[PDB]
């Protein structure tokens, strides 16, 4: 476990961590796009 | 199912990093 | 014997022989011919566009002696090549852009003659910088009013470029005739030289506008910029709880921060940054 | 003198479709049309323009065509459509100008006394500004030159009528463009500018590597007229320039100081206006 | 003679190569200043005779190597300098 | 590697971890060089253990392309000399692998077990119980015509009608939902009556006899009518039954091509012979299409450039691409520019390196139907491919190109390149429902339409609900036939939004205010939500991981309803049956 599980338990939470991270980088270049596309539609 | 969760976070990543890519191509177009 | 769904090609230089007769003659209906190839049976394309000596009225237009015009066409042929009427053009000033009653008059005329006699509308007053405001319309007949008069075998000119306006439609579609698709072809020799029209030499690249001036313009801007700054104190602590939309309904007026401090920090910006940069390169490059 | 010229962008069109209609051939047919201006002022205008039939061989550059009988029957027809517009000179689509294109000059000065021509480009492989216009004066030289004669440079640029921006940017809707970006066209422009720069520079070594060993004619004319471009040639660090840049840039940089200090609040203000809209909104859904 | 670095020459110099006094230079470079084949300046404080501008004369194949020299000199250092902006801005520009 | 090998051959028991392994190494792996290395030993040691697995060892090979190791252990079968087990060695082998990859391994096979090779290469056993399957199951109705009956006027419908039996009756035989009538059905012309003909053969799917004797009215020197199109558009009918399947049906529309009349009859032969010698490499059918295509001549534009890709499929015989391309510069037709658009993106299939040079060439050229082109050759290139590479400038170019025709294949490439996961595909593309211009909204809708079309998907079906409300005439069309293909044989309990949706087709076919084009979905989703009968379905992937590659075929022809009717009848090849079939002897 320390030798054989511990190098990809740690190494999966950095990846947890980015993921986690971008999700609200993603979800306010979102609202951003749509802010524009209904102003471009009206 | 440990080696997929591995696996499967680092597919997150890049699908999840062209899209960040994607609306930057977008807003730079919608201010034309 | 049956139409489909035709398509107009163009030459880059009719559009503007179009609009420039057309913006020159404004208060009035002034007339061209079309001048082209009848490639297949399902395209048409115009390459040449000229006009007649004419003589109008106010709610009439009339051409004048048809020895210009045959003497027109033999000086396009030996100078190029020989090449064939296809249909004309004339101007609805500021209308609906539509085929009028005396319009219609000259297109059996026109269609008796040769088969696919294109009528083109095009208006220099509804068309702004950005678009144009180009149209072009191909007579049917009334005895096949209940009999179908194109076969339809795909989408392209039944749901694209617009539904029909209701301004055209009030003396038109579908009615007496059937409107038709516009696009444009484009040779690769004109698109590149129509691309690189607005640029300059390497002299605009590279001069220092005047520092006395350049100093002046920011002596000026920051100064009513402070007199912005002492209006935007006022407003921003202001704030009455007055559920904004009100506080936009009481903006409209003379009320304005937040608008021109965003505007001025941009002009004071890309100015000095521009005027240092260029500064830059005449001392790293010259000597 | 004309010191300028106007050239309306209805021809740079009107002279490519004529190479378009003769372009079957290939291999070389030089284009040569008829130029249509304005009487204007010392300052000129371009309106139109029309063609006529040319041909001229490969070698002895002296049999050349101009069909005069063309040439007065289809202007006659212009000018019958047209009162307001007469003649100004002639253009040619040759990339450089060659040894015959001066004869061509002086068969229709008796028309336009000043007939002025213009070079255009149907392929600018120099991504820089086409279709510069020249005119002929007469500089008698020290030589003995009975006339030395030879056309003079003269400064041009696309004119510009409210009609024909409608319809060409219309058309420029092919491609995308970026006129409404500040300081992105500007970045560009001394990219274009020092592109222009290199440009002239790998051009005047070919002709200076050739005239210094083997073959070219050494004469009187460049080698010294440039030498006095070496001549200018500023001495930028020396004593006092350096507190031309250490009293001045520092200027706009205050500027640019006080431009930063006050967008870093105004994006601030939409930090609390949002938080206060963001939890307030919540904890009254809640 | 000198490629304009300091090309501020004192009297002495114009003393020594035209073998005049040095009361007589300055009436003999007002001379060449009112002809026309140089632009420069007179100081009496340090009693130096800057240049400025020399009219362009004929030179020959020697002069030319130079000249190449000092073009391909300054070709190469545009060119290098310009690549230095591009490469400092790649996807910023567009 | 050796470790690998020591992992699964070691104190480590195997109830399926030399299982799931193989779908690792298969679904998540990076490029090719590191799985054939991976997996060809992984059926080594299948052969080294003591039952020899025979479905996954077919399964690695036609993805490790040995078209002479399959045929080594067949000759291992025949020394062991039992058909029992030497099936589903070989009807694996049917199903999934390459049409030529069989033709290539049917050299190895013969150099009972002498009729072995007719029983597993032809494949005609599984064609007629197929045909089997649909005169024994057919549960249609004749009433929902009858419903549709009611719009007898001089527009679409009449070719509407056509289309939706044509699809709902795919190789079932069955002509009394046609012959009960005969003027409504004659009718519209000239364009109908070619794609009556057309529809004949796609009821008759599948079949060698009756091809010839039910259209011995409708061969062209019997009747001889005014109408050339009704008997021309027979030779586009007899391609459509024998579709890989190529005999006298290639060289009975060979000869007749060779001296016919205008480009009336040659369209139906021309897009019937490209089809029947799909993917063979022909050089007879490639002689015929070298001067059919240099006519400089509009007509022959889709019969050309459309077959002459469809002959050469997955080729890239890089001359034949500088002949098209070369050519596809200086016409001056539209449909000859269409027509080699289709074809240089259909010239090659799969090769994830191998078109990069040439898709960067489509797309900076200023033609509008050639980056178009290039769009459609980099969603064949990259065949189920979740490259990230190719989804760069893919969608780079989705964003910013200026042409509407460029945009819609350029999201529409979206589901074609990611249908191996339709999880991910209703997240990318529910930005792109909402966008400013419709077309884009267009292409939102078919690239949910071509990816999750094989599931009933929950999360597609709730972002398509507000698309059929736009005042945009095609993208309220649009939306109803991605509606009709997300729903297939599908009954209430796998989505509720079935028979709310059953409703709505007949909610909106029988107003009159309603526009041609919006209409035009409802009565072209009767005849996909009820094909064959309930029987048949989509279906582009088998159970091995490998792609259908006919029907990704068909649906990307089907996707040009746009700019040619007939040329989306091009869909019998997406239908397959799912259908379990029992067998005990050879009969």
């Amino acid at each position: 476990g320390s030798g054989l599980r511990q190098y990809y338990l740690s190494k999966i939470e950095e990846l947890q961590l980015i993921v986690n991270d971008k999700s609200q980088n993603l979800r306010r270049l979102q609202a951003q796009r749509n802010e524009l596309n209904a102003k471009v539609r009206l | 199912d440990l080696y997929s969760r591995y696996k499967k976070l680092q597919q997150e990543l890049e699908f999840l990093e062209v899209q960040e890519e994607y609306i930057k191509d977008e807003q730079k177009n919608l201010k034309k | 014997a049956v139409d489909t769904a035709e398509q107009v090609y163009i030459s880059s230089l009719a559009l503007l022989k179009m609009l420039k007769h057309g913006r020159a003659g404004v208060p009035m209906e002034v007339m061209g011919l079309m001048l082209g190839e009848f490639v297949d049976d399902y395209t048409v394309r115009v390459i040449d566009v000229f006009a007649m000596p004419q003589s109008g009225t106010g709610v009439s237009v009339e051409a004048v002696d048809p020895v210009f015009q045959a003497k027109m066409l033999d000086m396009l042929k030996q100078t190029g090549r020989p090449e064939m009427v296809v249909g004309w053009y004339h101007s609805h000033p500021g209308f609906g852009c539509w085929l009028s009653g005396v319009d219609i008059n000259t297109q059996q005329s026109f269609e008796a003659l040769s088969e696919r006699a294109v009528a083109v509308v095009v208006d220099p007053i509804q068309s702004v910088k950005g678009k144009v405001v180009i149209d072009a319309f191909r007579l049917i007949n009334a005895n096949m009013m209940v009999l179908g008069h194109e076969p339809r075998q795909t989408t392209s000119n039944l749901g694209h470029l617009n539904k029909p306006s209701i301004q055209a439609l009030i003396h038109g579609l579908n009615r007496h005739y059937y409107s038709i698709t516009i696009n444009y072809r484009k040779n690769e020799l004109e698109q590149k030289m129509l691309l690189n029209l607005h640029k300059k030499s390497w002299m605009e690249g590279l001069t220092l506008q005047d520092y006395s001036e350049h100093c002046k313009h920011n002596e000026s801007v920051v100064k009513e910029m402070l007199e912005l700054a002492k209006n935007y104190n006022k407003a921003v602590e202001e704030e009455d709880k007055m559920t904004p939309e009100q506080l936009a309904i009481k903006n409209v007026g003379k009320q304005d921060p937040k608008r021109h401090l965003e505007e001025h920090v941009d002009v004071l910006m890309t100015s000095n940054i521009v005027q240092c940069l260029a500064a830059m390169l005449d001392t790293v490059v010259f000597k | 003198a004309v010191q300028k010229v106007v050239v309306h962008p209805l021809v740079l069109l009107s002279v490519v479709d004529h190479f378009n209609r003769i372009g079957k051939v290939g291999n070389q047919k030089r284009v040569v049309g008829v130029l249509l201006g304005s009487w204007q002022k010392k300052v000129l205008d371009v309106s139109n323009s029309f063609a006529v039939p040319f041909d001229e061989d490969d070698k002895d550059d002296s049999v050349w065509f101009l069909d005069h009988d063309y040439l007065e029957n289809m202007y006659g027809m212009f000018k019958k459509v047209n009162a307001r517009e007469r003649i100004v000179g002639w253009y040619h689509t040759g990339p450089k100008l060659h040894k015959n294109d001066i004869a061509i000059n002086e068969l229709m000065k008796r028309y336009c006394p000043n007939s002025v021509l213009v070079i255009i480009d149907v392929k600018p492989k120099d991504l820089g500004l086409p279709t510069e216009a020249y005119i002929s004066v007469e500089e008698v030289h020290d030589d003995g030159t009975p006339t030395s004669k030879t056309f003079e440079h003269v400064t041009s640029e696309i004119g510009a009528e409210e009609a024909e921006e409608v319809g060409v940017e219309h058309l420029l809707r092919d491609i995308k463009d970026t006129t409404v970006g500040t300081l992105s066209q500007r970045i560009t422009n001394q990219v274009h500018g020092l592109k222009g720069l290199n440009s002239k520079l790998l051009d005047i070594r070919s002709y200076l590597e050739k005239v210094a060993t083997g073959k070219l004619p050494i004469n009187h004319q460049i080698i010294y007229q440039l030498q006095d471009v070496f001549n200018l040639l500023p001495d930028v660090s020396l004593q006092e320039f350096v507190k031309a840049f250490y009293l001045k840039t520092n200027d706009q940089m205050v500027v640019v100081y006080l431009a930063s200090l006050i967008r870093s609040v105004v994006a601030l203000h939409n930090l609390i206006n949002n938080k206060i809209a963001n939890r307030d909104a919540e904890k009254k859904e809640g | 003679t000198r490629p304009a670095n300091h090309r501020q020459l004192t009297f002495e110099e114009i003393a020594k190569s035209a073998k005049i006094t040095v009361n007589e230079v300055e009436l003999l470079v007002m001379k060449a200043l009112s002809v026309g084949l140089v632009k420069g300046s007179i100081d009496e404080v340090d009693k130096r005779v800057h240049m400025t501008w020399v009219q362009p004369r004929v030179l020959d194949l020697q002069q030319i190597k130079g000249m190449k020299d000092r073009l391909e000199f300054w070709c190469t250092d545009v060119k290098s300098m310009e690549m230095l902006v591009e490469h400092q801005a790649h996807d910023i520009l567009t | 590697l050796d470790v690998f090998e020591k992992t699964i051959l070691e104190s480590n028991d195997v109830p399926g971890m030399l299982a799931y392994s193989l779908k690792l190494c298969m679904s998540l792996m990076q490029n090719k060089q590191f799985r054939n290395k991976v997996l060809r030993v992984l059926v080594k040691i299948y052969m080294n253990l003591e039952k020899p697995d025979f479905i996954n060892v077919c399964q690695c090979l036609i993805f490790l392309d040995d078209p002479q190791a399959v045929s080594d252990i067949l000759e291992k079968l025949v020394k062991e000399d039992n058909l029992l087990m030497a099936y589903q060695i070989c009807f694996d082998l049917y199903e999934s692998a390459s049409q030529q990859f069989l033709s290539s391994v049917i050299q190895n096979l013969r150099t009972d077990q002498t009729l072995k090779m007719i029983k597993i290469l032809s494949g005609e056993m599984a064609i007629e119980l197929h045909l089997q399957f649909l005169i024994r199951n057919n549960n249609t109705d004749l009433m929902i015509l009858k419903n549709t009956k009611d719009a007898v006027r001089n527009s679409v419908c009449h070719t509407a009608t056509v289309i939706a039996n044509s699809f709902m009756h795919c190789g079932t035989t069955s002509d009394q939902f046609l012959r009960d009538n005969l003027e409504w059905l004659a009718r519209a012309t000239n364009w109908a009556k070619f794609t009556a003909t057309a529809s004949l053969g796609v009821i008759h799917k599948g079949h060698e006899k009756e091809a010839l004797q039910l259209m011995a009215t409708y061969l062209p020197k019997d009747t001889s009518p005014g109408s050339a199109y009704q008997e021309g558009g027979g030779l586009y009918a007899l391609g459509l039954i024998h579709a890989n399947h190529g005999g006298d049906i290639i060289d009975y529309l060979l000869n007749q091509l060779k001296n016919a009349s205008n480009d009336i009859v040659r369209h139906g032969g021309s897009l019937g012979l490209g089809l029947a010698a799909m993917g063979t490499a022909r050089q007879d059918v490639y002689d015929l299409l070298k001067t059919n295509l240099y006519q400089d001549d509009a007509v022959t534009g889709e019969a050309a450039g459309l077959a002459l890709g469809l002959v050469m499929l997955g080729s890239k015989n890089a001359q034949a691409i500088e002949d098209m391309v070369g050519y596809a510069q200086e016409t001056q037709h539209e449909k000859i520019l269409r027509g080699l658009a289709v074809g240089i993106a259909l010239v090659m299939y799969g090769r994830m390196e191998e078109a990069d040079a040439l898709i960067e060439s489509l797309c900076r050229d200023k033609d509008p139907i050639l980056r178009r082109s290039g769009m459609y050759t980099v969603a064949m290139a990259y065949c189920g491919s979740g490259n990230n590479k190719a989804i760069r400038r893919l969608l780079h170019v989705a964003v910013s190109d200026v042409n509407d025709d460029v945009r819609r294949a350029a999201v529409e490439s979206l589901g074609f390149i990611l249908f191996r996961t339709p999880e991910q595909c209703p997240s990318v593309v529910s930005l792109l429902s909402e966008s400013y211009n419709p077309h884009v909204r267009y292409g939102a809708a078919m690239a949910l339409g071509i990816c999750c079309a094989g599931t009933g998907n929950k999360e597609a079906i709730n972002l398509l609900e507000p698309m059929t409300n736009d005042p945009v005439n095609y993208v309220r069309q649009g939306a109803l036939i991605a509606s009709a293909l997300i729903m297939i044989q599908q009954t209430e309990i796998t989505c509720p939004k079935v028979n709310q949706f059953r409703q709505l087709y007949s909610k909106v076919i029988n107003d009159k205010h309603d526009d041609v084009m919006a209409k035009f979905g409802a009565i072209l989703a009767q005849g996909i939500l009820d094909a064959g009968g309930h029987n048949v379905t989509i279906s582009l992937q088998s159970r091995t991981g490998h792609t259908h590659m006919p029907s990704v075929v068909g649906v990307l022809v089907f996707t040009q309803f746009w700019f040619w009717f007939p040329l989306s009848h091009f869909l019998s090849l997406a239908y397959t049956p799912t259908c379990v079939i029992g067998l005990n002897k050879d009969l």
